[PDB]
């Protein structure tokens, strides 16, 4: 997920 | 005066110059539809960055941060184009996110029938916003409401306190900036469902052009269609 990994950043 | 709590919320708006110069630099690097779908996805990075800075939003572990951006991008993409022509509109023109200006009829042209009508519906709430004196102040705290929406978690206590927090901020300053303005706080929250039944056309119709093969490559666009 892009989304996720933009969270987790 | 303002309430430190929408001080605090006006502190995560992003600059709104260096925005515009980053997707403007995306566009200059196709449909005009294809172009806006690119512009949209570009938004949608802003938008996830503003949460991810924003006060109350950053406690949230990954998962419930997820679910309430999921639930409201076409939302919040929709309140923040409604906004921008408020402040920086005028008749018979489209303000983009780039800072370009362009004239209504062209570009809802470019759009089609379909769109047209939801971009029409959405002037008509830019025309009631502006006779309301809809200010920045109570954009934020629309933007925070549509975010920490109660009809979506790990952590609901923080999600339903934020929620009952904005509004009682939202009341008091509307109360005690435009007092003459009757009822000025319920005429606002009116809004949020009419946005977000746009919004829901709107993401029904991008969803058949994707599935139709007429949404280019937009990785973050899609993926939050298919949420
Ligand atoms: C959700 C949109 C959209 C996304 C992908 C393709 C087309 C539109 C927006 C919302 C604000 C801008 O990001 C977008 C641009 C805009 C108006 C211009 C459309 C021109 C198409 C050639 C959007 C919008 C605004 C109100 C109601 C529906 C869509």
């Amino acid at each position: 997920s892009l989304l996720k990994k933009l969270l987790l950043a | 005066s303002i309430p430190h709590l929408i001080l605090e919320l006006l502190k995560c708006e992003p600059d709104e110059p260096q925005v515009q110069a980053k997707i403007m630099a995306y566009l200059q690097q196709l449909s005009t539809f294809g172009l806006m779908c690119k512009m949209a996805d570009q938004t949608l990075f802003s938008i996830v960055e503003w949460a991810r800075s924003s006060i109350f939003f950053r406690e949230l572990k990954v998962d419930d941060q997820m679910k309430l951006l999921q639930n409201c991008w076409s939302e919040l993409l929709i309140l923040d184009h409604i906004y921008r022509q408020v402040v920086h509109g005028k008749e018979g023109s489209i303000f983009l996110v780039t800072g370009q200006q362009v004239d209504y009829s062209i570009i809802a042209s470019q759009a089609g029938a379909t769109l047209n009508n939801l971009m029409s519906h959405a002037q008509e709430l830019v025309a009631k916003l502006r006779s309301l004196q809809f200010d920045q102040r109570e954009f934020v705290c629309l933007k925070f409401l549509v975010l920490f929406s109660l009809d979506v978690l790990e952590n609901f206590q923080l999600v339903e306190g934020v929620q009952e927090q904005v509004n009682a901020a939202l009341l008091d300053y509307t109360m005690c900036n435009y007092p003459q303005q009757t009822e000025k706080f319920g005429q606002l929250l009116l809004r949020l469902p009419e946005i977000r039944a746009i919004s829901m056309q709107a993401e029904e119709y991008l969803y058949y052009k994707h599935l139709n093969g007429d949404v280019p490559y937009n990785n973050l666009l899609i993926e939050m269609l298919h949420a």
